[PDB]
């Protein structure tokens, strides 16, 4: 019923708050300025990213923020695969089928979660302690420079839906249990999950937010908007891994990219 | 295949 709902909607969200550092709760604190806390670094320019980089976590500059995106991405990865081992049923899954979901999800709940630390001026980096500008990434030279924007342009629409952690945390988890995943062995099982966590979300997006309705509704059609803008980011990854010489991509992303869209 | 991501969930 009602109850039993709420508690996965519960579970979800303590979850949550646990895999991952920076909630979208602390992110916009830091983007208004409605804290306490130290502002961030603001990275505009080659010369504030040279200055940056004692703030930061580790030859051209195009290349060595591209090599950071990767490392947080990997970390991202990991700290997903931890939240997707606390959704009821998914362990219990055939282990191929985990890996499966995974390979597929991971990006678009990075992509769903990156809108957390955007605006349209910019993205919060290094657990909300920088803030590299819209413009910035940009005015990178090409490839790189159109790496990003497809993402910023996601999330301007996307954070229109004023979703808090405690809504994200179940449609996060629609997201990772998605029957329809090329080479999946037994989705039977995953659609029992998923159909749970869908009316968890919708029960969950009518009592956080019922002054909206449909909210539900409107939420389910971005799904798609989100395996677009990962089809569009492997085809630039596709490139980037011709066009580009001193670059290698992190195994674990190997791993992700190889044989996906 | 997916050693890694094998790795991290049965960790």
């Amino acid at each position: 019923e009602s109850a039993d709902l709420r508690a996965l909607a519960k579970h979800l969200y303590d979850s949550y708050i646990k895999s991952f550092p920076l909630t979208k709760a602390k992110a916009r604190a830091i983007l208004t300025g409605k804290t306490t806390d130290k502002s961030p670094f603001v990275i505009y320019d080659m010369n504030s990213l040279m200055m940056g980089e004692d703030k930061i976590k580790f030859k051209e500059v195009a290349i060595r923020i591209f090599q950071g995106c990767q490392y947080r991405s990997v970390e991202a990865v990991q700290e997903i695969t931890e939240y997707a081992k606390s959704i009821p049923g998914f362990v219990n899954l055939d282990l191929n089928d985990q890996v499966t979901l995974l390979k597929y999800g991971v990006h678009e709940i990075i992509y769903t979660m990156l809108a957390s630390l955007m605006n349209k001026d910019g993205v919060l980096i290094s657990e909300g302690q920088g803030f590299m500008t819209r413009e910035f990434l940009k005015s990178l030279r090409k490839p790189f420079g159109d790496f990003m924007e497809p993402k910023f342009e996601f999330a301007v629409k996307f954070n229109a839906l004023e979703l808090d952690d405690s809504d994200l945390a179940i449609f996060i988890a629609v997201i990772i249990l998605s029957g329809d995943r090329p080479g999946l062995l037994n989705v039977k099982p995953i659609e029992d999950i998923q159909d749970n966590l869908l009316q968890a979300l919708e029960l969950q997006l009518k009592l956080n937010h019922p002054e909206s309705s449909q909210l539900f509704a409107k939420l389910l059609q971005k799904m798609t908007d989100l395996r677009q803008i990962v089809t569009e980011h492997v085809q630039l990854l596709q490139v980037i891994k011709k066009t580009e010489t001193d670059m290698s991509l992190h195994p674990l992303l190997q791993e992700i990219y190889k044989d996906l869209y | 295949r997916h050693k890694i991501l094998h790795r991290l969930l049965q960790e």
